[PDB]
RNA sequence: CGCCACUUCAUGGAAAUAAAUCACUCACGAAUAG
């Protein structure tokens, strides 16, 4: 057969740019390069270059000198037109009254991008309002026109159509074999690695998909990690409930892998920072090693507690490390490149803000190294091992005084650019693991065999049952 | 249109002034495609547009892209010396300062229809001169 | 000026698209590197780029009524959402940011976004067996490339006309004469003026409730996966939108493995040895039908392995 | 422009010698295109334009175009001697060195007339004598 | 729970390639000489 019509299925809503039409779904501009690389790389069992000589002898390959693609034709269209359409966030708001039944919110999501639009300003989606009988819980009105002019929405449609076509049967044979661990194995979308962009392919060529979720996550994935999340009750009603669970946990599980939480009342260690502090006690965090400079100077910090050293204990040191030293790298870049790092001043008038750089502009992004899968509402973290063109690389760190004035007449203005003048550390302060270039020997692999065991009462943090690892 | 023999004299010293062909009388492969795009882009968006995506520097290229547009000044310079008093009178017959910016060259000077058959010219010149030449 | 496309009221959607595109304002820069990224000349290309895509298209618009009149009757097809691209090569990019940096294909006369007819004559062809030439850099792909396109055209001539055999010399006369006008071996063949099958240029033809472009994004993330990506801005024509291709087709007669035309099929009908197991035909309303199937099949435009311009029936 | 049969030999000499007619007295069928279409772009577009279109080696020409760029460069040598050499001549019986590419020879000696008209009636023998062989 | 952004905005390839390069008809006809 020349035509492959897979109808596939939707777990957790996509992330779309380009929603304001009906027919929005899955684009296949992020599909068909995924699944060359992904069908390139069964061909020659694990490696690109031998797949891409196997596609090579068949003819398969568009050009047999330059690109990865391979020759079909990838066309992906909506069945039917009826979008669930969801709002994401950060944080968590008040519901809106009046409501069009299309519209439903994932308020604590790991997308915390378009968090200004559940402002008080007046482009925000999602109006803030006083309440009149308490001058508390905020009120929520919905505009329409600021929904319609948003730039990203989570969408969700109904089953729909993938349809590939090519005039070579063998790529499609083996397509047909390959689409189901491609679908398990990616997402699709913005954020996709924190879980929007979940899909299973249901029926191939009218005929149902018996393909295990474990056992291509097994295959394709160097470490595949389950967590059994206790559905409550429910299973059938509230669907947006269970995205409310399931991306509330997602933040919650990440947030302490590469950080803490500062939140309600409870406190536990960032695992990631645990990780370097115990393997080879030098390496420490690159917030201590920002916080450390800010107070060199008169600028006193909100917060009861001293910057953590050591694994455990309750201890605090907001002094000297000890007569010898310590060791110093952006711990933080390898899972997930940041840039801007807001600390909150004690009076809330004025901000401070470090901001990043590569220092000889070659590493401007690093996605997430760990894709977080959502099939049938299980949750399986997943990863291969790290990029080393990340590690040992140096960063320059910019330190900027920011401030905002209360209206005056024109409105907020958070504009004072003062540029800090911290003393530097130095580049090559030591040998060259300073204040800079990125740890050298990490392992994802061994840093999750490492993450989820730890904590008092033998509870894992991240209760998760260790599938390959 | 005809072009003359001058005028592939000319592209023929502005090429090797402005670094394009090397002292073994060869050329990088890129500078072939850089030209007839760029004479794509002239008849399809116009002179501006083009002159100002051929001029940037800051590129990214594989080569020093902005050496056409310097070749350029530079056939358009020695076509405006041998203008005669007769067409003085008609024709802009000043020559393009150095460090003056084509694009900028041509913005204030209007859209006149002269920069557009010099340049067209000039870029004909200019492919033609490189055809002349090997591509190692 | 705003909606409604018409010959009144409305600019010429190509010269804003190519002419008046970079024009030169008092307060905007392009030319300097700091010009360029400024948001000035941003906004400037975004109010250009909503000029572009405020227009719509009625569906008793009297230019499609005038293409309709000259043309004959249209095919009707829609688009679907990866959108439809066209003319993408043309060179239109200055280095700016926010202006389209990928060419569009409009029609200099009426300004309306359109495929030429040679597109369409290409893409019909390119699932025929005979669309690629021997060359000899070709040598290696041409035994497979006209198998399988044999087999998909056989299936769908045995799926479009009452032919329940055809064979491959069949093909290659029926190919050649529909797209060369000729026969497969060089030497042409008497055909009547009305024998000759002609590929129009498409039209859009009703953009019902909406305009019928939009902007779009692809972003290239680099080989490095350490580095930033391109943001690349296109002009696409929106989905469920009415596209008129305009055909003239006529009816083609296979006697043995020759095609022949009317003139001589109805001399070798008369004639006292005949054979309806050798003499095949194709009515034009078959042909339309299987130039249809090919397009809902593969589509029309550019980067149409990513999807662009791929087809329902309307 | 009547058949010069001297022009004649020399082309025959030259077509062998720039190993154009295999030793079975064929060639390949696109030069025939070649050396009609030679004159044409000589007359609608230029020499030296046409020259250099014909004496490229990066083209996607189905065969080796240069080498009628250097059948005509032998005939026009050929032509050269067996000039009467008098005070009055007006034709330069000098050799084009080899070295020399035909482009370059009219761009360094700007005396186009005779070059002109010799590689008119060069091209012209060309044409006549490659019609004595097989057009495989 | 409260607050909040910075990024990135075209490169590489194809730049014409083949077919026909004149064909057929007329190439002197009458008158004046014998």
């Amino acid at each position: 057969m020349n035509q492959l019509t897979a109808i596939l299925k939707q777990h957790t809503p996509m992330i779309h740019f380009q929603h304001n039409e009906s027919g929005a779904t899955l684009r296949a501009s992020e599909v068909k390069p995924l699944l060359d690389k992904f069908i390139l790389t069964k061909l020659g069992n694990g490696d690109i270059r031998e797949g891409r000589l196997y596609a090579k002898k068949n003819n398969w390959l568009i050009d047999n000198e330059k690109n990865y693609a391979l020759n079909y034709k990838l066309s992906i269209s909506l069945q039917k037109k009826s979008r669930l359409e969801y709002l994401i966030t950060s944080s968590t708001f008040p519901l809106p009254t009046e409501r069009p039944s299309n519209f439903f919110t994932i308020q604590n999501s790991p997308y915390f991008a378009q968090e200004k639009c559940v402002g008080i300003n007046t482009n925000s989606t999602i109006i803030l309002k006083k309440s009149n009988s308490d001058p508390r819980k905020k009120e929520a009105e919905f505009k329409e026109k600021n929904w319609s002019q948003i730039d990203k929405k989570g969408l969700e449609w109904q089953d729909f159509t993938i349809k590939i076509f090519s005039l070579k049967g063998d790529l499609i044979n083996k397509i047909q074999t390959y689409l189901p661990a491609f679908f398990i194995c990616h997402n699709f979308g913005t954020r996709n690695n924190k879980g929007f962009g979940s899909f299973t392919v249901e029926y191939i060529n009218n005929q149902k998909n018996i393909c295990n979720v474990e056992d291509t996550l097994k295959e394709n994935f160097a470490f595949v990690y389950k967590k059994k999340i206790a559905l409550s009750r429910q299973s059938t009603l509230d669907f947006i409930y269970i995205y409310n669970q399931i991306f509330s946990t997602i933040k919650k599980d990440y947030q302490i892998l590469k950080s803490g939480y500062n939140f309600r009342n409870e406190y536990i260690k960032s695992l990631l920072f645990c990780y370097f502090v115990s393997k080879y006690p030098n390496y420490r965090w690159e917030k201590r090693k920002m916080k450390q400079l800010i107070k060199a100077r008169g600028y006193e910090l909100k917060g009861d507690h001293s910057p953590i050293s050591g694994i455990r204990e309750n201890d605090n040191s907001w002094n000297d490390p000890n007569p010898n030293g310590y060791n110093y790298a952006y711990i933080r870049a390898i899972l997930g490149l940041a840039e801007q790092y807001e600390f909150q001043l004690e009076t809330p008038y004025q901000k401070a803000i470090v901001k990043i750089k590569s220092a000889n502009n070659c590493i401007s992004r690093y996605k997430s190294p760990l894709l977080f899968k959502i099939i049938n509402n299980s949750i399986y973290l997943v990863g291969n091992e790290i990029n080393t063109e990340i590690l040992n690389k140096p960063f320059q760190y910019s330190y900027i005084e920011q401030t905002k004035n209360k209206n005056m007449r024109t409105g907020k203005s958070e504009i004072t650019e003062r540029t800090m003048h911290i003393n530097e550390i130095e580049m090559n302060y030591k040998n060259r693991i300073n204040y800079h270039y990125t740890p050298t020997s990490f392992s994802l692999i061994d840093f999750m065999q490492y993450a989820m065991s730890y904590k008092k009462n033998g509870k894992n943090i991240l209760n998760y049952i260790p599938l390959k690892q | 249109m005809k072009i003359s023999k001058k005028q592939i004299e000319y592209a023929i010293e502005a090429l090797r002034a402005n670094n394009i062909i090397t002292n073994d009388n060869q050329y990088p492969k890129v500078f072939k495609g850089y030209i007839s795009s760029f004479g794509a882009a002239v008849i399809q968006s116009g002179l501006i547009p083009a002159i100002i995506f051929f001029e940037n520097e800051d590129n990214d290229a594989n080569a020093d892209r902005h050496k056409i547009i310097g070749v350029l000044k530079d056939i358009i310079n020695a076509m405006r010396q041998q203008y005669t008093v007769t067409d003085a009178t008609i024709l802009v017959s000043s020559q393009i300062p150095a460090n003056y910016s084509m694009a900028q060259y041509i913005i204030e000077h209007g859209n006149t229809d002269q920069l557009l058959k010099e340049i067209t010219e000039a870029a004909v010149a200019m492919k033609l001169a490189l055809r002349m030449y090997k591509s190692e | 000026m705003p909606k409604n496309y018409t010959l009144q009221n409305a600019s010429n959607l190509g010269w804003l698209f190519y002419k008046d595109y970079y024009r030169q304002e008092p307060n905007v820069d392009f030319i300097s590197t700091q010009g360029k990224e400024s948001d000035t000349t941003a906004d400037f290309f975004r109010k250009t780029n909503q000029r572009i895509t405020a227009y719509q298209l009625n569906s008793e618009s009297p230019l499609v009524a005038a293409f309709n009149n000259h043309f004959g009757t249209p095919l009707q097809l829609k688009t679907i959402y990866p959108g439809l691209i066209t003319g993408s090569g043309l060179p239109h990019q200055t280095g700016s940011k926010g202006e389209f940096k990928l060419g569009f294909q409009f029609d200099y006369t009426t300004g309306l976004p359109y495929i030429p007819g040679s597109s369409i004559k290409g893409t019909l062809r390119s699932m025929f067996p005979f669309s690629l030439k021997d060359k000899g850099s070709t040598k290696r792909i041409l035994p497979e490339y006209r198998k399988e396109r044999m087999e998909y055209i056989r299936d769908l001539i045995i799926e479009v006309t009452n032919i329940n055999e055809i064979s491959d010399t069949e093909i290659q006369a029926l190919e050649y004469a529909i797209f060369t006008n000729s026969t497969p071996s060089g030497k042409t063949i008497e055909f009547s003026l009305e024998e000759k099958d002609v590929f129009y240029d498409a039209f859009v033809a009703d953009s019902k409730d909406g305009v019928m472009l939009s902007d779009d994004y692809i972003t290239p993330h680099g080989e490095n996966p350490l580095k930033d990506p391109k943001p690349i801005l296109f002009l696409k024509i929106r989905p469920d939108v009415t596209i008129n291709f305009y055909f003239k087709l006529c009816t083609t007669h296979l006697y043995k493995e020759k095609v022949c035309s009317s003139k001589q099929i109805e001399e070798i009908k008369k004639q006292n040895d005949f054979s309806s197991s050798d003499y095949k035909m194709i009515t034009a309303h078959q042909k339309r039908n299987l130039f249809e199937k090919i397009l809902l099949c593969i589509g029309i435009g550019a980067k149409t392995n990513i999807g662009y311009g791929q087809l329902k029936k309307l």
